[PDB]
């Protein structure tokens, strides 16, 4: 007979003691630990609502990786390269630049917790974590390895977080702030709690239905099974949320929260909002990306936190005017800087696309429209100097991610400027700028690609210099739009 | 907002099941182990958004059922995408649900 | 100006590689983007606090080399092969486990061996789990990736020997109540004169923060030591104690020992290349033997009373 | 006497890295702005653009130069035109 | 036969027409008026609320006074001044000096909108509140003017305004950016709204009930007359708002509304909180400060606010912790310093004192208790250099009020700092710095009392030259404990 | 030091008067704390928007005397005793109202006088409001507060004139509803010749922002221009063409213009205590002149024809 | 916070009345004016605060006959020290209600 | 060489301007913040005064003089006890 893990799992967590030789806070340093003095004791209440041992975890890690590499290998020859819209492809290269090497990253936050954290419970559920990331690391390393062999852009899937392309300069940015740069209760709240249970929805299950309406089963199927993973480790946040709130540190927890779910936003309106609005086909787009952030962040997630206990952000009603808006400009920019992407942005402005955007953002023809229809106008009459870039965007301090606002019949634009040190700074946002405030020392000597430019480190000023700086190696890896200006054809 | 408020009230907890053999066998199980509560569910083929008000359990014995084939509790990992609710969780079943009414 | 290149058959990186990359090329090798830039590891204000951390026990370790990439784990896993070396051997073991509960292995041990099962078995769910903790602590420091995902494995591992541990105390207080198996492993690591010498190295292990010292002391010196004085003594003892399932426990946990043993060389070999590294490593392994010696010393007296 | 703003032109999207030179008038330095957005991303029209510090409700004068200006390096400019 | 007003009405406010002589931008300049833009045509459609006309303002308003001066001279033999407890004095004499000169000061706010509104009915409305406010400034000189012979602490009902004294200073950096130093809209919005809908009726109504419970009858009848031509021109504002939020420009009047609120607030604290919570004789609270909060602020300013289609500030769940807290530290400081003021604070912490505030505010006695058992032992073993200051507060440079937090068991303050033009500020909230930088201009050269003391212009730089620097003028003049300290026999 | 100091019958600021503080001195003196620092009037940043205004309209003006607060009312009007006086005003016009009506006097006026009053009488409302507007800028501009409450008083005044005029009007057009009476007074503000004059010298009146030239353009200039050339003409008229209540109610309206005159003739001895003052008034008046007298001139024009 | 929600939860309308002869009055003609709606009245002492859900209308006809004497719907503003709702007045009556229902 | 500062003190309710010199260690610098706070507001008690900048994790050592620490003057520092 075997006995069920009810009856001996409170033994595997029974691992906290108290130090002799070395003092409780030699063993657990705050800066590495995070745990706001609050004493061990208090720890061993922490449990984890997700649970499971050692050996179901090979077993049916085992099970979970059989399916996702039977799939992929029975559809080698469906043609996904070359018979999906290039917009679709340009998807995939921009998910596996952005993520493979910050799955790999999401390691080190789970192995902080797994070394530091004075929660037992924490300390295992973070080691099976470890484990998990390092499987996405993996698998989103060998799945666009086959594609190397067709186009350059795909070995960004390696390269991109060893470059200083400004996408993987955003998103080491954040990533090292919420994952690698903070201590093991900071990683708890910040990653598994905020962006964990939160955010990555949106890009692993939001953008899983696109692909499945686009006929890409081996890449739905594929991040589908990650986000299995996903929903047992990121369990890890709500139980440390909790005790921080029990152990009167609600203040420090909420403002963690609300500073990685914002830190989180502009990150994705970067990169799941012109996916799911512009690259994706029309005909394959499951719901808009604003009506994807309405389901996974304010129905799901938000409505989770208040569960918890914790309060709406601040800037709530910030956020939502945001959801209507950010992307659209963001895409824009992406788009008219595409050179410096390592994918080929699709402009998603055909009539047919216009009148969806027009449906699923009203008031969208008279904002971003107006500059729709001076860069359509510019390829039609084939004058293409005109549709590439002659300098470079404003840059946040914070997001690394250029300054824009509303264009058009009603434009608005505010830029929120810091003077800290003798030095000025530019957030794209009062949260932005608020964020840099709650902890300039983690920020402060940071310099963006434009105060680098400015310096003198990029060298030529040039768009080549800033392009061989950013880590370009041959003319075919540069973005280029997708569907190579064909869509005017349909204007 | 008036959008965004009414989003943010709800009560709705329930598993998202990733599209393959878990999918139909979860949502009858949902029916069967909640008698009373309706079952709303959302396709969205890469996935499937299974909801109750407030609580919904799923059963291991009710699961294996519907399923066809025998199934232990913690295999629902495989296909379990992500979740609405809190969970607790043991070899018997499953319960999402909320401590607050929103 | 840019030149037209060709698609590579594998990562830019890899592209010189003499044979075909491997999964284990593909998937392993140079991913801490985090050693790129000496002045700031992480895309953050160069002296951030993580920043300062990582250059003082990662950048400036006294153990060095121009190419830690360049290291190859000699088993070459990966986490879908590790999981199915590893399904294979915690399916034998439970199938074990089954097998001998069924034939109620337990009350035919020699008189008294539940309280010699208590006293010097139990209790080492705490010493695993400081393996855990300190192998988790040389994946988020180690260099390269190569040598973190042996760190993750291996954590993974002490987990696996945690969780036989406490499942088999559990077990084992079903046959014997009264032997406080369950409930008195804490105070026997804090209190017991056995148990203070390794909570005393473990304590002390845990607090050394430079990445090389931190694989020096744990791999080098503190898991050659569980082996030779903790594993392999436990295994006589149950011997002559008719515990036949002990010894079978511990074969497969130290199939795992022996593959820490591999890497833990295969890095020592590496690191070598570079002359200035010998005196580097004997001189931690001098610095941690005498608390191992003595952690080593006390046990075995304890078991052996 | 090379001199970078960042500027931000009425009905674009975003605000950009311009270098203008020191000696500039308010009325050259519209135009260099201009040229990274007019018939790019706006749409051309008539009237006299303007220059003010970003948000700000007073215009500098046309005439005027950024080193007359008191301006800073990297502060932020609008450039609009008069109503 | 006379013709109701309903059918003649319309033509006291056609009074809008198109200039020929000046253009439409110099008769309204933006920087007085504050349009936004939005033409005349448009301005057209306000329509005041609470309207009245001429002949029926006279009238009416010869009958307010009548009673409000026939109350007084009615009770001038009650011996208020004697017989009351000397907390319910120093109410008295901190609301004349806070407000006489402030109400004329209003004034100028009317006639800012009575000048500069492009809104024809806000003109008119705006000129009765012209008169109103003259009322009121008449009013509130007249009443406390009977006491100048009895206390010269008196003569600041004329005095406060012509002052450098601390909370002169915080109430007409107040009062000279939210009334007499933005445009006519800006008042309307600021003034009108904000401040008259808001927060005026803590002072005048919930003020009104502590002094009926407290027998004062001329004071109470005083004030709650007062507050009904309040609540008539306050109605100027939320038709301002409405045709803003019509006319596209809802969030600039958001931001307006938030920054006045919180100013407001801040300056409600210091004044009102110590007034109702501690100098108001206990047996005469009708409700605690928090409990007032609640009903004016949020359960019916803040509702007010929703139905008009404005959002809650950002700040909400701030606001809502400092309502619990603020208060008490402004009280502590307001006591310690008291030598600074010129009314005498009253202590307030007897046991049944600190009974009741236990029972208002649980956790009250871990907290600010803890200071006051301190100075109590002080005073008891006539420690008295001890209960005196030697240094200056650090002070908001945005509130002219002290940087405070919660004291005793779980100790937490914070100061919010920022670099400006090659200055250090330092801001008592986040809101604070958020209205800073809302509009730097406004505030960016103005130094509060420290910056002045570290600049060498309060000479000597001793308590006494403050003193003197502040405007006082002999020793009577200057706070001191309202009882005496006789409340330490209570201990 | 700080010396004992024994309790003031009255303010600080009153009390070395030598007679007893009426209810005026004690309400209405030295009200305004705005002109205490020539560097910042108003407690903010010394440069903000509203100081400068402030310090180029009031500080700045040619007009200049070294106490405005010495000014004083010579009627010394509170609220209290303005609203005793209006509502003792208003009732008897009210009265007036009320009882021409009973009497059908607009039934009764000469032939064609409804068509003089709707080109003639019934647009003054857009004057009216204009001399309402413009006493609300001197009231705010003022530097002394017994100026501003002249002001404020004057302000309330013209509100009281519009309002009569309004009320007027509507009456009017029931007896005559097909003279454009209530409907065409802004077109005729705006285009009727003899109201160009008038529209013109308000428009830049409204315009010149100098608190002393606001005064004297305003009180010296325009409202005497008023009272010769539209108030009295209109009796005239109004007696020429058998309205007995025009009139009457132009003579409340002369008392309230009088009381206007009266405080600023004490305005004008006070400032010329100052002779620098007489060349600053005597040319804004030579300035504003011309365009009241070519007001006047199409005015009554328009009104004769 | 919960208790600050449910205070901003409520739909309360009306006059906030001071002391002197309008405060029982106005009570009474609330009643009068509002048949099946429950009137609240909150006395603190200076003034009292009378509300009812959604609308409350105070007629001139009511009041002159609840306070016994010749009344102008004008002269209430002598009494009026607040009121909760927006307002919508004539020589006929008062009606403070609200736009929306929280 | 008067260096002025504000300093909380733990426990206290208020931040205070407390003018120290430049050459104070922290030892003198918690000192003379202190006397504006210990028995007056705040009860005595054992333990040993340490320095940080406001809000900061790090402690200054305890002989490292106001000049050698970089602050400016007019910084806020927190005063607390070791735990
Ligand atoms: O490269 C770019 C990315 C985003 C924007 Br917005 C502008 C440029
Ligand atoms: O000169 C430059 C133009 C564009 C970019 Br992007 C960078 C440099
Ligand atoms: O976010 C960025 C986009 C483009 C450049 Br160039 C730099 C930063
Ligand atoms: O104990 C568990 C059973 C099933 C799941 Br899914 C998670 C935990
Ligand atoms: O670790 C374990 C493996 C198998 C069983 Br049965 C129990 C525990
Ligand atoms: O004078 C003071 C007023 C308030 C505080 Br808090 C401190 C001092
Ligand atoms: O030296 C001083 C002490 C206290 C104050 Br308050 C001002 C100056
Ligand atoms: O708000 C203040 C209180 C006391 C002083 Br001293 C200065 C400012
Ligand atoms: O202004 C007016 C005075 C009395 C009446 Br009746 C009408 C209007
Ligand atoms: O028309 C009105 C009648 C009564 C009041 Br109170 C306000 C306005
Ligand atoms: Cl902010
Ligand atoms: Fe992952
Ligand atoms: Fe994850
Ligand atoms: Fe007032
Ligand atoms: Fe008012």
């Amino acid at each position: 007979a075997m006995h069920p893990r009810k009856d001996w799992y409170e033994l595997t967590r029974a691992t906290n003691w108290t130090p002799s030789y070395v003092t409780e806070e030699q063993l657990f340093p705050e800066r590495m630990s995070g745990h706001m003095g609050i004493p061990l004791e208090k720890w061993e209440s922490y449990d984890e609502p997700y649970k499971t041992s050692y050996p179901e975890y090979v077993s049916i890690q085992r099970e979970k990786d059989a399916g996702a590499y039977s799939v992929k290998a029975a559809l080698e020859r469906a043609k996904i390269y070359e018979n999906s819209d290039p917009g679709w492809i340009s998807t995939l290269k921009s998910h596996y630049g952005a993520i493979a090497v910050g799955e790999y990253a999401a390691v080190t936050g789970e192995g902080r917790m797994a070394r530091f954290s004075k929660a037992p419970g924490n300390r295992n559920m973070a080691t099976f974590g470890m484990m998990d990331e390092l499987r996405h690391g993996q698998l989103q390393l060998f799945f666009p390895h086959e594609y190397c062999k067709k186009d350059r852009q795909f070995d960004w899937a390696w390269r991109a977080y060893h470059s200083n392309e400004w996408a993987a300069i955003a998103a080491k940015h954040f990533f090292d702030d919420i994952i690698t740069g903070r201590d093991a209760i900071s990683v708890a709240i910040m990653l598994t709690f905020s962006f964990e249970t939160g955010f990555t929805n949106m890009q692993f299950l939001g953008l899983a239905a696109d692909a499945a309406e686009a006929g890409d089963y081996t890449f739905a199927n594929l991040i589908s099974s990650i986000q299995t993973d996903e929903s047992r480790h990121a369990q890890q946040g709500g139980p440390a949320l909790q005790l921080l709130i029990e152990n009167g540190k609600r203040e420090e927890a909420q403002k963690k929260v609300d500073m990685a779910i914002w830190r989180a936003w502009r990150l994705f309106a970067v990169l799941t909002g012109p996916v799911m609005d512009y690259y994706t086909p029309l005909e394959d787009r499951s719901q808009s990306f604003k009506e994807f952030m309405y389901e996974w962040i304010i129905g799901q997630f938000e409505r989770s936190l208040i569960d918890l206990g914790l309060d709406k952000p601040w800037y709530w009603d910030l956020f939502l005017k945001d959801i209507d808006e950010l992307h659209h400009s963001y895409h824009m920019g992406v788009w008219y800087w595409r050179t410096t992407a390592w994918w080929n942005p699709a402009a998603g402005v055909t009539p047919e696309e216009r009148d969806w955007l027009e449906e699923k953002y009203p008031g969208w023809n008279k904002r971003w429209g107006r500059c729709w229809d001076v860069i359509t106008e510019n390829v039609l009459n084939d004058r293409m100097d005109l549709v590439s870039p002659e300098t470079l965007p404003s840059v946040c301090n914070m997001s690394q991610i250029p300054l824009v606002g509303v264009p058009g019949d009603d434009w608005n634009i505010e830029v929120f400027s810091l003077e800290h040190n003798g030095r000025l700074y530019h957030f794209g946002s009062e949260v932005d700028r608020w964020v840099f405030q709650q902890d300039p020392v983690q920020y402060q000597n940071h310099m963006n690609i434009v105060d680098r430019f400015l310096a003198g480190q990029i060298q030529p000023m040039t768009l080549e210099g800033a392009l061989k700086y950013m880590g370009f190696q041959s003319i075919e890896e540069m973005g280029k739009d997708a569907h190579d200006f064909a869509w005017a054809d349909k204007c | 907002s008036t959008l965004a408020d009414q989003a943010l009230h709800n009560n709705n907890v329930g598993p998202i099941i990733r599209a393959g053999d878990l999918v139909e066998p979860v949502i009858e199980t949902a029916e069967i182990d909640n008698p009373g509560k309706e079952i709303t569910v959302e396709d969205r083929r890469a996935y499937v958004r299974i909801a109750a008000e407030g609580e919904l359990i799923l059963t291991r014995k009710t699961l294996e059922e519907q399923l066809g084939r025998p199934f232990n509790m913690q295999e629902l990992e495989i296909n379990l995408a992500s979740f609405a609710g809190q969970i607790q969780a043991d070899e018997d079943q499953i319960r999402f649900y909320f401590d607050k009414t929103m | 100006s840019f030149e037209s290149k060709k698609p590579m058959r594998t990562w830019s990186h890899l592209a010189e590689m003499r044979k075909k990359p491997s999964e284990y090329d593909i998937v392993s090798r140079k991913l801490h983007y985090s050693t790129n830039n000496p002045d700031s590891p992480w895309e953050l204000s160069p002296d951030s606090p993580m920043n300062l951390w990582y250059k003082q026990y990662r950048n400036a370790s006294p153990l060095k080399h121009d190419n830690w990439d360049a290291f190859t784990d000699p088993d070459q896993l990966v986490y879908r092969t590790y999981n199915l070396m590893q399904d294979g051997q915690e399916s034998y073991v439970q199938s074990l486990f089954d097998q001998f509960n069924e034939r109620e292995h337990d009350q035919m041990v020699r008189e008294g061996w539940e309280h010699t099962m208590a006293r010097c078995y139990s209790p080492l769910r705490y010493l695993f789990h400081c393996l855990q903790m300190s192998s988790a602590y040389v994946q988020q420091m180690a260099p390269a990736s190569t040598i973190s995902n042996c760190c993750i494995l291996q954590t993974a591992d002490s987990l696996r020997w945690l969780t036989h541990t406490a499942y088999r105390t559990h077990e084992l207080s079903l046959t014997y109540p009264d032997a406080g198996l369950g409930e008195h492993e804490r105070e026997l690591w804090e209190k017991e004169p056995g148990w203070q010498g390794l909570r005393e190295l473990m304590e002390k292990q845990l607090t050394a923060f430079d990445w090389g010292e931190a694989f020096v002391s744990l791999n080098l010196v503190v898991k050659p030591m569980i082996v030779e004085s903790i594993f392999k003594p436990l295994q006589q003892q149950a011997w002559e104690n008719n515990d036949t399932l002990l010894p079978l426990l511990i074969d497969s946990q130290l199939k795992d020992a022996e593959r820490h043993s591999r890497w833990s060389k295969a890095l020592v070999k590496h690191a070598l290349e570079n002359p200035d590294n010998h005196a580097v490593i004997e001189g931690w392994i001098e610095k941690w033997r005498p608390l191992a010696d003595r952690a080593a010393e006390a046990y075995l007296s304890m078991l052996s009373s | 006497s090379a001199f970078p703003v960042h500027a931000a032109f009425e009905k674009d999207f975003l605000v950009q890295l311009v270098v203008v030179d020191l000696n500039d008038s308010m009325d050259q330095v519209a135009e260099k702005v201009a040229y990274h957005c007019v018939n790019r991303r706006v749409a051309p029209r008539e009237g006299v653009m303007r220059v003010r510090k970003h948000r700000s409700t007073e215009l500098f004068p046309r005439d005027m130069t950024i080193a007359e200006s008191g301006l800073n390096p990297t502060e932020v400019i609008d450039v609009v035109f008069e109503e």
